[PDB]
């Protein structure tokens, strides 16, 4: 019966679920491991039966255990239980979000933040810019992307955003639906202000002179808002 | 736990936290920011003192045992001004803190353990700083070395082949053969060395070969033709080999103006020598460059500080040179379009503002390789006397300003030429190039120069006397200056490329040979306490200097410190 | 008019131009192989009538006063 190593993985999980249930049967507050295995073993069988759809099990899994069935802490712990099973249409990923509820105090590793607000990008005075997505597709820019070089679709005053980035929490971004128009905040880039990569519009020291070159480049490359060519005076290298 | 007065304590271990020292005969007052020792356990060497068997000196040292401890030294460095013991092992600064014998004293890291193998150097009452690093040297004459050395400088970077006109005019050692001669010659001296090659070439092949040959970087100079072509080509190859580039601007503006030279540089890193202008460069607005981000501004020794005699003096050097005449107008014009007393005085202040970053010499060619340190402090003294203390200054001292200038000839030149990791500041892990200063003579005449963890030069008296103090007392070569010891104590710098090609074994170089690195990712913002950028203009008509709108200038001086007081000549 | 030429003066000397000043200078043709490399990067090759076209076109775009004009350039396969 050529059992794959994946199959053995599941066969083991199942008896971890079986144990899990048999314990609840005897009436015993399940724990992190037991709760998860149980939820997992369950979904597994249901997919075997070929009845419940993937979409349905996502939920039905949230009714396998009630707050009084588990130990305090378990709820705050099992944020979610992902699991794969073979449906008549093949294996599919079922994610049972928050299966049980926090009917108790104890919360492992809980955080005790201190109400107050972190002030991001200290002293980097932002600037607002009118931006509109003239294209027919979406466009989302990251927090540290040289704004001046985003999709050539976003129309706006390129000239004004040279050497700047979206003044937002590191790692996040701003979305622009086709047609949408908004005003974004953008501070200047820190460090050595050495802009290399992106759209290849700068690739050097970001200064007022490099700027001239950047606009000229964007201009010829079709980046909406890229000012204009009021007669360029090409340097010895660019 | 009986206690003792401050006056006493300080005559045994030197100044402690909160105390202040006057630097030489200047008005610059430094304050001990911190002290790592443990009052009662401080280290002392002597007849019945603390550094002895079983006591301060361990009989069960750690397997890191030091080779040398500088006790109770006051460390003046861009990293701070404090009190602490310095531990030295294997030519490197192994530790900065308490140190002594853990067997008999609390708090003593094992990288500071004192055992029968460690030597003792008293530092109480003295100030310890890193060796100086002059990066604008003309290898005109080998006699410069022992001069720069006696002045607290342990590292010289420049170019040349001796008293040849090309060298007298530029800091360049051209071609791999002449690079060979110099590297092999360097074996002889007591001073880390690095050489710059001829960047005045639009030939890429010739450009990289000099690096592959041993050069730590290029030097573009007027006399060789500092054109936007040469400039552009040099820089590109410089980017590949992660090596530095120095430059002497096109004074005659024949190829273009400072605007063009910049466009040439294309925003890439650059070490600008004598950015002011007197030492040479675009007439008359070259000094403006020293405000751009991608620039590493450096000033040349001569016009520093601005004295009532500096203007007259220079006109003479510029005339004695270049072959200028008083009766010829084109000749008087060039002289006036280059020796702007305006941009000169504007300099002293630019340094004070953090606008300028490095202080060079320009030895044997409009520079005094023996007064870089002395003059760096004179300038600082003036600016305080004329502008007062600093806004950034915290407390009743000049600490901040102090670090501002120190960095100018230590950590800043070190970074500008990729050798910051090994030298350039009193920090753990770096080569032990330290110079002990006796507070009174600070900035002028140092007590002793330790090269590579061992004493190489020191004040020495009658070699026949019963002690080292009696006269005559001049600077005598010490042990790290002789035999095979010099080789262990010195370093000749090279590029990664050459280092990798085995340039050391290649040339039979018995000296420690390291390669320079991180020269292409540095900007004006990498210059310690001298990271101020700014859009500075320069009046074409009045040669007046303007920064961020306003204008800067300094008043000349009739007298300077660290001068006639200390030398018989 | 001055392509491939240099100031007809004693070797090593020069001619000064004060801002505003206006003069007429003498200039002979460059000797040797007339191989112009470096300077402003306007030539960097054999100095001939064809390289000239390229030089002017280049100077033109680079803003060198007097650099004739772009009466519609016909870019070569390499320049
Ligand atoms: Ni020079
Ligand atoms: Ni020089």
């Amino acid at each position: 019966m050529k059992l794959t190593p994946k199959e053995l993985d599941k066969l083991m999980l199942h008896y971890a679920g079986e144990l899990a249930k048999k314990r609840k049967e005897k009436g015993i507050k399940l724990n992190y491991v037991e709760a998860v295995a149980l939820i997992s073993a369950h979904i597994m069988e249901e997919a075997r039966a070929g009845k419940k759809t993937a979409a349905e099990l996502m939920q039905e899994g949230r009714t396998l255990l009630k707050p009084d069935d588990v130990m305090d802490g378990v709820a705050s712990m099992i944020h979610e239980v992902g699991i794969e099973a073979m449906f008549p249409d093949g294996t599919k990923l079922v994610t049972v979000h928050t299966p049980i509820e926090a009917n108790g105090k104890l919360v492992p590793g809980e955080l005790f933040l201190k109400n107050e607000d972190i002030t991001i990008n200290e002293g980097k005075k932002a600037v607002s810019v009118k931006v509109k997505n003239v294209g027919d597709r979406p466009v989302q820019i990251g927090s540290h992307f040289h704004f001046f070089e985003v999709n050539r679709c976003l129309d706006f005053d390129r000239e004004k955003t040279f050497g700047k980035r979206l003044d937002i929490a590191a790692g996040t971004a701003v979305r622009f639906e086709p047609g949408e128009e908004k005003s974004v905040e953008l501070i200047d880039i820190g460090g050595n202000r050495r802009i290399f990569g992106f759209n290849a519009l700068v690739d050097r020291q970001a200064d007022n002179e490099s700027k001239k070159i950047a606009l000229h480049r964007a201009k010829e490359r079709g980046f909406h808002g890229a000012k204009s060519d009021d007669n360029y005076v090409k340097t010895i290298k660019e | 736990m009986k206690k003792i007065s401050r006056k006493e304590y300080v005559s045994m271990y030197g100044p402690t936290t909160g105390d202040k020292v006057r630097l030489g005969d200047t008005d610059l007052i430094a304050e001990v920011e911190h002290d790592y020792t443990i009052y009662g356990e401080e280290l002392k060497f002597g007849g019945g003192k603390t550094l002895r068997e079983g006591m301060s000196q361990s009989n069960n040292p750690s397997k890191e045992e030091l080779d040398l401890i500088i006790t109770n030294a006051l460390i003046v460095d861009y990293t701070g001004i404090y009190k602490a013991d310095i531990g030295i092992k294997d030519g490197k600064i192994a530790g900065i803190g308490k140190g002594g014998n853990k067997d008999m004293q609390d708090g003593v890291k094992n990288n500071l353990s004192v055992g029968p193998a460690t030597e003792a150097l008293a530092g109480e009452g003295l100030i310890v700083t890193a060796g100086g690093i002059d990066t604008h040297i003309h290898f005109i004459s080998p006699q410069q070395i022992p001069t720069a050395f006696a002045s607290g400088v342990t590292t010289m970077i420049g170019g040349g082949t001796g008293p040849a006109d090309g060298t007298n005019a530029t800091t360049i050692t051209p071609g791999r053969r002449n690079l060979k001669w110099m590297l092999r010659a360097a074996e002889e001296y007591s001073m880390n060395l690095g050489f710059l090659a001829k960047g005045n070439a639009s030939n890429d092949a010739s450009l990289a070969d000099q690096i592959e040959a041993g050069a730590i970087g290029f030097k573009i100079h007027e006399d060789w033709g500092t054109t936007p072509s040469a400039i552009n080509h040099a820089l590109d190859v410089a980017d590949k080999y992660d090596v530095q580039v120095a430059i002497h601007t096109d004074t005659l503006n024949e190829a273009g103006c400072v605007e063009d030279t910049m466009a040439a540089i294309a925003g890439r890193t650059m070490h600008t020598f004598h950015t002011e202008g007197a030492g040479g460069g675009h007439a008359p607005d070259i000094i403006k460059v020293a405000g751009e981000h991608n620039i590493l501004p450096a000033s040349t020794n001569p016009t520093i500080p601005f004295t009532v005699n500096t203007e007259a003096e220079h006109m003479d050097m510029l005339m004695v040179c270049h072959h200028k005449d008083k009766s010829i107008k084109e000749d008087v014009q060039f002289a006036d379009s280059r020796i702007r007393p305006q941009t000169i005085a504007a300099e002293d202040t630019l340094h004070d503002m953090g606008a300028f970053s490095i202080t060079s010499s320009d030895s044997q060619a409009m520079g005094r390789v023996g007064e870089v340190i002395t003059r760096t402090w004179q300038t600082a003294d003036k600016n305080k006397k004329e502008f007062g203390r600093l806004k950034e200054e915290k407390g009743d001292n000049d600490n901040f300003r102090i670090k501002r200038y120190l960095s100018k000839y230590t950590i800043n030149p070190a970074i500008a030429h990729g050798i910051s990791e090994y030298v350039g500041s009193v920090e753990v892990g770096k080569v032990a190039d330290l110079v002990l200063w006796s507070p009174a003579f600070f900035g002028v005449k140092p007590n002793m120069i330790i090269k590579g963890g061992f004493i190489a030069l020191s004040q020495m008296g009658d070699a026949n006397a019963s002690i080292p103090t009696p006269q005559p007392v001049y600077y005598r070569e010490m042990f790290a200056h002789h035999g095979k010891a010099k080789y262990d104590a010195n370093i000749t710098f090279v590029s990664q490329a050459a280092y990798d090609k085995g340039i050391k074994e290649e040339l039979g170089l018995e000296r420690q040979v390291l390669p320079v690195k991180n020269c292409r990712n540095v900007t004006k913002k990498d210059m310690q306490f001298n990271n101020t950028t700014a859009h500075i203009e320069v009046n074409p008509e009045t040669y007046h200097v303007f920064v961020d709108g306003k204008e800067v200038t300094s008043k000349p001086a009739n007298k300077v410190s660290l001068a006639q007081l200390f030398s018989i000549f």
